[PDB]
């Protein structure tokens, strides 16, 4: 009895922070439920560009201010991630939102010196996301309902 | 209130706006 949910969901994350960091793709398979994994990470890697440099200004400015310096810090942000779902209100424009800003920060923990910081974030950002919102996130077929809302058809309808 | 709440408050906006462009 282990949580596949998480599972799936820290494998889409945590890659996606850390090749976002490094700026490297992870040769390793995705296993299980991979087909639908793979094309998130894929949607991830389009949306989540966009979100970031669309947002940089605003990313920077927060980032700033946060002052994040080790994994004690990457805890604190949790607090953040919390009160972004606190109105009562899902969808998946706030978890892009959500974990475009974790690879923000995932970059400037790679810059200094601090990318042991990478996986706990990542681990944080899917604990509130799969733990909290499970119910919203099964109502929208898991991460298929992801793909599905940002794919970008291209038929002469 | 606590800052947690204004760092939260911009990451929804920019995430409602951004659901917008999509959802259809």
């Amino acid at each position: 009895g282990s949580d596949e949910l998480y599972r799936q969901s820290l494998e889409i994350i945590s890659r996606y922070l850390r090749e976002q960091a490094t700026g490297a793709k992870d040769t390793k398979p995705m296993g299980r439920s991979g087909a639908t994994s793979r094309k998130a990470l894929e949607t991830l890697r389009r949306v989540g560009d966009g979100v970031q440099r669309n947002h940089e200004t605003a990313f920077q400015g927060m980032l700033r201010k946060l002052d994040i310096k080790n994994e004690d810090d990457v805890k604190s942000l949790s607090r953040v991630m919390i009160h972004v779902f606190s109105d009562g209100v899902t969808n998946w424009g706030r978890i892009v939102t959500l974990i475009s800003f974790g690879a923000f920060v995932a970059k400037h923990l790679k810059t200094i010196n601090q990318e042991s910081c990478i996986e706990p974030l990542a681990e944080s950002i899917t604990d509130v996301l799969v733990r909290t919102k499970r119910d919203w996130l099964v109502k929208q077929r898991g991460w298929d309902g992801f793909v599905e809302f940002f794919h970008v058809e291209d038929l002469e309808g | 209130g606590r800052p947690e709440i204004w760092y939260a408050q911009e990451l929804r906006r920019i995430g409602d706006e951004f659901n917008a462009y999509y959802a259809r």
